[PDB]
């Protein structure tokens, strides 16, 4: 599927998780943010590539970054 | 009326050469997308986040520049 | 009165304002000098 | 899920049932056979009516007839690359491969026979 | 009697030309009666037309082969044969009212930059300071090469910004 | 050296509707083709 | 129950938020800081859904916005009295009606556009208006310039007091929001006294006024010798020589004689010879019973009387067994959100429009209307075009009510709840539908276009080979020309000239005659009827998936104009429903175009031309049952054929329509930069020029930005649609001017 | 959670009619989502699968074709009524996975239990050119 990358510079603020629709990301116990929170993609096989967690980002750039490529059933948003 | 003609040629040879080269030196990055080069050459879009995203791609530059190379021959 | 010359001071307002003095201006040149081409003093 | 009364009608379930595609009793032969019988004589309708030669009497239900035969071969041809394509990999025998095959061979039988009917019909 | 072509007062389709346009100024004319105001309009766009086409002849402009007046572009070959003021003078004019434009609009982006929200003054212009920068353009070229001498005209690499390579 | 009159009557309807056919077949059974 | 409740006072008159441009919505409330903020102020100014969540102040706005339309309207059309009244040749016109065209609007000799003041006749230069203007004030009575003054001076001062009137009812006297649901009152006020007091007066002005004149107009006496219609309306001897049921003064009308007016108050269906106009006294007597009906149907509700009629009882009454809760929450839906009555007023006023440019080029309702070919043509395409502008902004705002105004706790199995429930069938089905109509229609133009290129013309489904006629159509044309016949016996004629009979000409021109109806009328018919079906189905498909879809199951969420959901599940670009309305617009455009252009071809070739001793000789000669058959022949016979007029009006009055071709031409091809392309290539060459303005240190404080996916959508199709809809008019009218 | 809950098939469903956007083929070919939720009242609520249906007090048991729809009927009750419901994915052979609440306490919390995958622990920008990574099968966002 598609591939969820999220580095360093994410806050914690916990927006991507909740602009997910499909339950991807998750927040984890951190030490490099003041939020000691961090973002997470263990579900990264049922994103479909929205994009809908960069929109939430709040961050210069992005601190979450979706890449599309390989495409199955899941990844396509088919209920066939 | 060749003079007008000549200088509408001229006009869409440097529009194409406007596009082609923008396409090709925002290849790789530009200030929308940073990271255009680990998206590949041909990718769609971005999504609609930071104000909209679509057609940002050298190849969608290189698709615009076919409409005004067509008008041009 | 103030609140009324803001209005005013908006750009669409002072955009019109520019718009019939430069087309007024354009026409009665015109007018007066009918149809030249060729600056000739 | 959304049930209608045209598609749960007894009449209408009844219509389907005994229809030689659900009535799950024969073997795939018998199917493709009646089923090509049926397309094939409805399929040189339109063959005999509007063709080139239709000005031309006579030559014209001929022509209507193997060009109604050509369609026939062309969808017996479709049938069985479908078979073959789409049934390749793992309590209906239509819907295995083999089945598939005997009901294409029985669809081209019964549209030539159909064909052949129509011909009679109309020359008589 | 460059370009291999002719004045507009020795051509003869430039005479054609005339002499058709007031055969159906005429024609459209002799449709109405004299003391209508249709019969004035027609006689000032036929009086206009005639002034127009003598003023075109006796200024230098030529035309070739359809009696359209045409222009002669490059400098020098137009110094040379008075046909500067056909394009060479209203370039130079232009050219004095667009850097006219520009130190205007610079003048103003500039002057309305060091207060709290400048957005706010370029949506909801300053007319007064507009009219005053409007009336202190009239030596435009003067400011803007001493803003090039002085180096505030352009700014620095390390100050604009720019784009990821 | 020359073809026959009846080549055009041949090799027009052979390009035409028997050799798409089998290539149409033939990527028919590529496309769908499984393990 | 049914009362006035209005607030005083609510809002104060004051310019403080005239400075600020940004004040009905929070998020332009902090000011602008990119140029796409200027756009979303020109944006949301009218979106008072999203401003407040109050229905009281958008019902407030609402009444305070239409105030100002009907303000803006009266202006416009005491312009166009005024014009009339001073850069006209009316009077000229009154005396010969069939040698002097209309002109209502001159120009001034500036830089060579007085050429556009052409001859148009009566000693006048100006521009030939195609509003039907002239025959509007003929059927009216309007004789000198000094009424058409005093009509402009009185829409004027009309148009002032309705923006006085909505001030007022905004600022002053604001009506709260138990006024604005009070529906039945509101029905029962607008059929009696919006449409019914309306009919009975305008019918009394025909009757009082309209006729007389008319009469004497027919007659062929001076306009000016005419008398005067307050000496109609004040002395009786005049009004009795003319009509002799006058003399009885109001006896037959309340003696229940009204047979004696029959002279006055005819029912000759059909046209005038004189003037080839509807006959007046047949509209006299129309608008009476139209007023007499709209009386009846007033009385209908109950608001405050005991008797009457209940909206949510009748609506909960009409309950079938195979529809469950039938039209059970409707009635708070169309007295709560205003979305629901924009979109039914939007649909019916649009195919009312449709309804009026049918009927109009069918029946001319005006005296010398029909020998202006360029009025009827301008009339029908303008109407046409206004309803479907009206027809699809009708599936925008019910989509708009879809997403926004949809509970779904009212919802639960009413009628609603099962369009939705089977929305996937319904445009499984329209689908279907639509690629049906769309093969048996264009693959049959395609047909005849090979067939005719190969050289079969016996293969081709034209009026010679394959008989397809409309049998349906022609017979019930035949059984309207027997209408008088047999089923309609006090009808003098046929009540239209297109179900048969003869030729009515005017002045050597043909005002109308019989259409006959063969394979390719037809065949456009199918193909308007197939068009008609792609558009609805994407409109429907736009209003019924504008909540939730297999594709995005969150897309009430996203709300009702969103760009897209992100290249996710292959690519969600263009799935919101704005995105299927500016879809479907284009559909629009296409249908009525061909529609415009089966009307204008046909009725050049079989209705329009002059009138000799030997026949009807028509514009195009009648090509179209033979030309019309094929794509070709409307590529040569009807756009190559035509055209020649716009291409060579240059040099002439009708120059004008040729430049405007060519800036429409313009606008066409520059929509297409913005209906293709996105947005990062023009984000980035902002970027860019953004540097070329900070190397100069003339950088904007607003920081320029790209238009918007959605704003740039808009921006193509509105350019499109202009284009196009430009294009249309001005061939249109070039063409009907030289040659009309 | 402490413990997984275990779906239950007999659960009532909410009282609805006839779904056109419902539960396709690949309901019998491939995996499908079924949300489970505890409605302490009876209340009318929109389904993503087409218009509105009451959900009876007590368990309530839904089935849908696709996790997009099951989320999103999942934060609509949470947002409208609070109603933290959770939906397991059925394959084709019978297999029940567990899919939202992954630790029985959210996404939007942390919880201290779960690790951290797919995290690159270098700041966007700084990843190397693809030239760098050619005829490798790398990403230079997957190092
Ligand atoms: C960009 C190309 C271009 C150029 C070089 C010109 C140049 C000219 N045109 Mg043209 N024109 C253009 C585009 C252009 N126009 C377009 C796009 C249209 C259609 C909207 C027109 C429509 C048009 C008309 C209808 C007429 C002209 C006329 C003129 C003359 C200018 C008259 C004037 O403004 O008063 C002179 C004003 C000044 C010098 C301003 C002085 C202000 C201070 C003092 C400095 C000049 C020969 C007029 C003319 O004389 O024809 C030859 C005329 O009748 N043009
Ligand atoms: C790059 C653009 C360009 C081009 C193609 C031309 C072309 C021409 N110029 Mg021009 N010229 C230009 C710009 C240009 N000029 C500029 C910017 C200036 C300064 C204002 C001049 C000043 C100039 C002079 C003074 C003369 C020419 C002359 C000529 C002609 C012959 C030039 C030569 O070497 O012999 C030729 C038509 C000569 C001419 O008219 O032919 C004898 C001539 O005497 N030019
Ligand atoms: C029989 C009485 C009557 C009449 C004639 C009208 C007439 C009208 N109403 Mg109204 N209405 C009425 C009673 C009436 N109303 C009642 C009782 C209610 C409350 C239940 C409403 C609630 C209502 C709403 C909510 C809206 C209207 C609107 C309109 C306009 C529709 C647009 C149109 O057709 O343009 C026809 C235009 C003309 C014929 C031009 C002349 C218009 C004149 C000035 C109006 C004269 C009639 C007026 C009602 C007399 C009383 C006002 C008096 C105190 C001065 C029209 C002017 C719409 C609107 O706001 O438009 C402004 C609108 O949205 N009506
Ligand atoms: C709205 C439409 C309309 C209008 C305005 C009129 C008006 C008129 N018609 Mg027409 N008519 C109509 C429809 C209409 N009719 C229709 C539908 C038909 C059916 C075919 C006819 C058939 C018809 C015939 C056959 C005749 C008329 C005639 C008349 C006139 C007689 C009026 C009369 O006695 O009525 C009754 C009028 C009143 C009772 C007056 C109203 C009460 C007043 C206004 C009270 C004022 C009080 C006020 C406070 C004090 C003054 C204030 C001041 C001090 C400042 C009048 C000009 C007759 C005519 O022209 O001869 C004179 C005639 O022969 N009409
Ligand atoms: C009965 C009339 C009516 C009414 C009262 C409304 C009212 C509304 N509509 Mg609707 N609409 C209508 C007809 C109507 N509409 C029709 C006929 C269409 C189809 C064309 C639409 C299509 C439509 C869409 C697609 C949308 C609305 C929206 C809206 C809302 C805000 C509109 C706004 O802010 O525009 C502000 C004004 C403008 C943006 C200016 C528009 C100018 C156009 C684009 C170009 C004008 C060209 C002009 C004719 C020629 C210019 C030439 C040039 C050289 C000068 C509001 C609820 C919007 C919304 O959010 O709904 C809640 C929305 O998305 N409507
Ligand atoms: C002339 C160009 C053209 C054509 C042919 C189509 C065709 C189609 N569009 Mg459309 N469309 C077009 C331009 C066109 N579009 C443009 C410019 C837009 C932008 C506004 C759209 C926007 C649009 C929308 C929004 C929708 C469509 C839909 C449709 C379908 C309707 C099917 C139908 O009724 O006709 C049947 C098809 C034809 C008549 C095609 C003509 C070709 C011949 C006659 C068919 C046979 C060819 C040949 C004999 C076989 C060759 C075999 C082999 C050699 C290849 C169809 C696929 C709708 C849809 O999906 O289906 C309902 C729909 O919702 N289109
Ligand atoms: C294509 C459709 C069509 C159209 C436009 C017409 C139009 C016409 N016909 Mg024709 N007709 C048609 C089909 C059509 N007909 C088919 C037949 C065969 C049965 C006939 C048989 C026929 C005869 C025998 C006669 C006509 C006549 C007429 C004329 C007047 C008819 C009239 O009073 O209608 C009513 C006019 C209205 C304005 C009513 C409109 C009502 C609106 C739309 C609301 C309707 C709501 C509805 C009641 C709710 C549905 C209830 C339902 C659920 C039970 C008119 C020119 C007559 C004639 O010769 O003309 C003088 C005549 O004698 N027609
Ligand atoms: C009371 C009184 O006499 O008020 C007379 C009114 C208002 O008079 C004054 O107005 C001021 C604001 O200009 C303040 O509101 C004052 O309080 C008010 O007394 O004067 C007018 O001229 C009436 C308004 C005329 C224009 C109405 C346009 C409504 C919109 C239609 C579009
Ligand atoms: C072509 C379009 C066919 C649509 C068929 C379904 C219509 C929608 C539908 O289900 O309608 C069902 C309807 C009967 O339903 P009821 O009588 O229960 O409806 C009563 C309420 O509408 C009040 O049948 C018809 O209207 C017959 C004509 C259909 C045409
Ligand atoms: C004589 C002539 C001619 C020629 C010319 C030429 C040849 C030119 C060249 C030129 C060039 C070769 C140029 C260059 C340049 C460069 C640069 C680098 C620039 C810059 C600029 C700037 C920077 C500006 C600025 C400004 C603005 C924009 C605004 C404000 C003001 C100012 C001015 C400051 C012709 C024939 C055509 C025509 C006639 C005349
Ligand atoms: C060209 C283009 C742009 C760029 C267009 C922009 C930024 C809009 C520019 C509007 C200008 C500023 C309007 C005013 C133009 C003139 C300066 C005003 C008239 C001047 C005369 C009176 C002299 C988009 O942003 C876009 C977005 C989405 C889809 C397609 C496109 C698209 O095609
Ligand atoms: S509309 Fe543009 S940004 Fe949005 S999904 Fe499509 S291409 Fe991408």
């Amino acid at each position: 599927a598609h591939v969820v990358k999220i580095y360093d510079t994410c806050i914690g603020c916990t927006q991507c998780v909740r602009a997910c629709p499909l339950d991807v990301l998750e927040m984890v116990p951190w030490d490099g943010c003041k939020a000691a929170q961090m973002a997470s993609s263990p579900r990264t096989e049922d994103c479909v590539g929205c994009k809908r967690c960069e929109t939430a980002c709040p961050t210069d750039f992005l601190s979450v970054r979706v890449y599309l490529g390989n495409e199955s059933t899941r990844s396509l948003g088919l209920a066939y | 009326g060749d003079f007008l003609v000549h200088h509408a040629i001229a006009l869409g040879l440097h529009t194409t050469t406007l596009i082609l080269v923008k396409g090709a030196l925002d290849a790789r990055g530009s200030k929308l997308m940073p990271d255009k080069k680990d998206f590949g050459y041909s990718f769609p879009c971005d999504g609609p986040g930071r104000g909209g995203t679509c057609d940002i791609s050298a190849y969608d530059a290189f698709y615009l520049a076919v409409f005004w190379m067509l008008n041009t021959i | 009165m103030k609140d009324f010359t803001t209005y005013l001071s908006t750009a669409p307002v002072v955009g019109l304002g520019w718009a019939i003095f430069t087309s007024g201006l354009l026409i009665e040149i015109n007018r007066f000098f009918p149809d030249p081409l060729v600056f000739s003093f | 899920m959304l049930e209608t009364p045209v598609t749960s009608a007894p009449i209408v379930a009844n219509y389907l049932s005994n229809l030689p595609a659900y009535r799950t009793g024969v073997a795939p032969n018998l199917r493709g056979v009646e089923i090509g019988l049926a397309h094939g004589f409805l399929l040189a309708g339109p063959f005999i009516k509007l063709g080139p030669l239709r000005n031309v009497p006579g030559a014209a239900e001929v022509v209507g007839c193997m060009s109604a035969a050509g369609l026939v071969l062309i969808l017996a041809l479709c049938l069985s690359l479908y078979g073959n394509a789409a049934f390749q990999s793992t309590q209906d025998p239509l819907m295995s491969s083999e089945g598939w095959a005997k009901f294409a061979g029985g669809f081209t039988v019964g549209g030539l026979s159909g064909v052949a009917w129509a011909y009679v019909l109309t020359q008589v | 009697d460059v370009a291999g072509l002719t004045p507009c007062s020795e051509s003869k389709a430039y005479n054609k030309l005339e002499r058709k346009e007031l055969k159906t100024l005429e024609k459209r004319l002799k449709k109405y009666e004299p003391g209508s105001a249709p019969y004035l309009a027609l006689q000032a766009t036929k009086e206009r037309t005639q002034n127009r086409f003598k003023n075109y002849a006796k200024a230098g402009l030529l035309c070739g082969n359809d009696g359209l007046p045409h222009l002669i572009s490059d400098p020098g070959l137009a110094l040379r044969f008075n046909h500067a003021g056909e394009v060479f003078i209203p370039t130079f004019g232009f050219l004095y009212v667009a850097g006219y434009i520009g130190h205007v609009g610079r003048q103003y982006i500039i002057k309305s930059k060091e207060d709290a929200k400048p957005t706010d003054k370029e949506i909801i212009l300053d007319v007064p300071l507009a009219l005053q920068l409007a009336f202190q353009g009239w030596a435009w070229p003067l400011a803007a090469i001493q803003e090039l001498r002085n180096g505030s005209l352009l700014e620095k690499d390390e100050n604009i910004t720019v784009s990821p390579r | 050296f020359v073809p026959p009159a009846w080549a055009p009557s041949l090799f027009v309807p052979l390009t035409g509707l028997v050799l798409p056919a089998i290539g149409m077949a033939w990527a028919f059974t590529y496309i769908q083709k499984e393990k | 129950k049914v009362k006035i409740a209005v607030d005083r006072n609510p809002v104060e008159t004051n310019f403080e938020k005239w400075a600020k441009p940004g004040h009905f919505s929070r998020a332009l409330a902090k000011g602008p800081n990119t140029t796409t903020w200027i756009w979303n102020l020109h944006a949301d100014a009218h979106d008072f859904d999203n401003h407040t969540s109050d229905l009281e102040e958008i019902s407030r706005k609402v009444f305070s916005a239409h105030f100002g339309q009907l303000g803006i309207i009266l202006i416009w059309l005491s312009g166009m009295y005024f014009h009339g009244a001073r850069f006209s040749n009316y009077e000229g016109w009154l005396s010969d009606p069939t040698h002097i065209k209309p002109s209502a609007q001159v120009v001034w000799p500036i830089v060579g556009q007085e050429i556009l003041n052409g001859d148009v006749g009566g000693g006048f230069q100006g521009i030939q208006i195609t509003s039907g203007f002239f025959q509007l004030w003929r059927a009216s009575g309007i004789t000198s310039e000094l009424q058409l003054y005093s009509t402009a001076i009185g829409g004027l001062v009309l148009a002032a007091a309705c923006f006085f009137a909505g001030w007022f009812h905004y600022h002053k006297a604001a009506p709260k929001l138990e006024w604005f649901q009070n529906v039945e009152s509101m029905l029962n006020h607008h059929l009696a006294g919006l449409l019914g007091l309306g009919s009975l007066a305008w019918a009394g002005h025909q009757i009082h006024v309209s006729l007389p004149v008319n009469k004497l107009l027919d007659a062929g006496v001076d306009p000016k010798e005419i008398p005067l219609p307050h000496e109609f309306l004040l002395n009786q001897s005049i009004i009795a020589d003319l009509y002799p049921s006058f003399s009885k003064g109001l006896a037959p009308f309340f003696t229940l004689n009204w047979a004696e007016y029959s002279d006055f108050l005819t029912f000759k269906g059909g046209l005038n010879p004189v003037t080839g106009g509807l006959w007046l006294s047949d509209t006299a007597h129309h608008h009476l019973a139209i007023a007499v009906l709209f009386l009846v149907a007033g009385h209908q509700y109950r608001t405050n009387w005991g008797i009457g009629h209940s909206i949510k009882d009748i609506l909960e009454s009409h309950k079938g067994p195979f529809t469950g809760n039938g039209h059970a929450g409707l009635y708070e839906i169309l007295t709560t959100s205003w979305h629901a009555q924009l979109a039914i007023n939007l649909a019916l006023f649009g195919s009312l429009s449709i309804i009026v440019a049918h009927h109009m080029y069918a029946m001319p309702p005006y005296p010398y209307l029909a020998t202006d070919y360029g009025t009827q043509l301008s009339l029908f395409t303008h109407h046409m075009w206004i309803g479907g502008f009206c027809v699809v902004g009708a599936g925008a705002h019910a989509a708009i009510f879809m997403v926004r105004d949809y509970d779904p706790t009212n919802n639960y199995n009413n009628l609603l709840d099962r369009v939705i429930r089977h929305r996937d069938a319904i445009i499984s089905h329209l689908n279907w539908v639509s690629i049906f109509l769309g093969f048996h229609s264009f693959g049959l133009y395609i047909h005849n276009d090979t067939m005719s290129a190969l050289g079969r013309p016996q293969d081709m489904f034209s009026d010679t080979a394959i008989q397809l006629q409309p049998v349906f159509a022609q017979w019930i044309q035949n059984t309207h020309f027997t209408a008088p016949q047999l089923t309609a016996p006090n009808a003098l004629a046929a009540t239209s000239l297109t179900w048969g009979g003869d030729v009515v000409a005017v002045g050597g021109k043909v005002a109308m005659m019989p259409i006959a109806l063969g394979t390719s009328d037809f065949l456009v018919h199918h193909i308007h009827a197939f068009t008609i079906h792609v558009t609805v189905l994407i409109l429907l498909k736009g209003v019924l998936f504008a909540r939730s879809s297999r594709l995005i199951p969150d897309k009430a969420n996203l709300g009702f104009r969103f760009p897209c959901d992100g290249p996710g599940r292959g690519g969600t670009c263009q799935v919101s429903a704005w995105d299927h309305v500016f879809l479907g617009l284009f559909w629009m455009y296409n249908s009525l175009s061909i529609v415009i252009f089966h009307f204008s071809w046909k009725m050049q070739s079989d209705v329009w031309g002059t009138v000799t001793d030997s026949g009807v000789s028509h514009i195009t000669g009648g090509n179209f049952a033979q030309s019309a058959n094929t794509i070709n022949g409307w590529l040569r016979d009807f756009l190559w054929a035509q055209s020649s007029q716009v291409i060579q009006s240059y040099g002439s009055a009708l120059s004008a329509y040729g430049l405007m071709f060519l800036g429409a031409h313009f606008v066409w091809a520059f929509s297409l930069m913005f209906l293709f392309s996105g947005r990062g290539y023009w984000q980035e060459l902002i970027e860019s020029i953004v540097w070329a303005h900070n190397k100069l240190r003339v950088a904007p404080s607003i920081q320029p930005r790209a238009l918007s996916i959605t704003q740039g959508r808009a921006v193509g199709v509105a350019h499109y649609l202009l284009g196009g809809i430009a294009t249309t008019w001005s061939f249109f009218l070039a063409r009907i001017i030289a040659v009309g | 959670p402490w413990k997984q809950p275990e779906l239950d098939p007999d659960t009532p469903s909410p009282i609805f009619g006839g779904s056109t956007g419902g539960l396709l083929r690949k309901a019998q070919v491939e995996e499908f989502y079924v949300t489970t939720w505890e409605s302490p009242k009876e209340q009318i609520f929109e389904m993503p699968t087409g218009g509105a249906a009451i959900m009876r007090k007590g368990p309530n048991l839904l089935k849908f074709a696709r996790k997009e729809q099951c989320l999103a009927l999942t934060t609509q009750l949470r947002t409208k009524f609070k109603m933290t419901p959770c939906f397991y994915r059925v394959y084709a052979d019978g297999k029940v996975e567990y899919l939202h609440p992954k630790d029985g306490v959210y996404p939007e919390k942390v919880n201290a239990g779960r690790v951290g995958v797919n995290q690159n622990m270098r700041s966007i920008g700084e990843n190397v050119d693809p030239i760098k990574v050619k005829f490798t099968g790398s990403q230079p966002f997957t190092i």
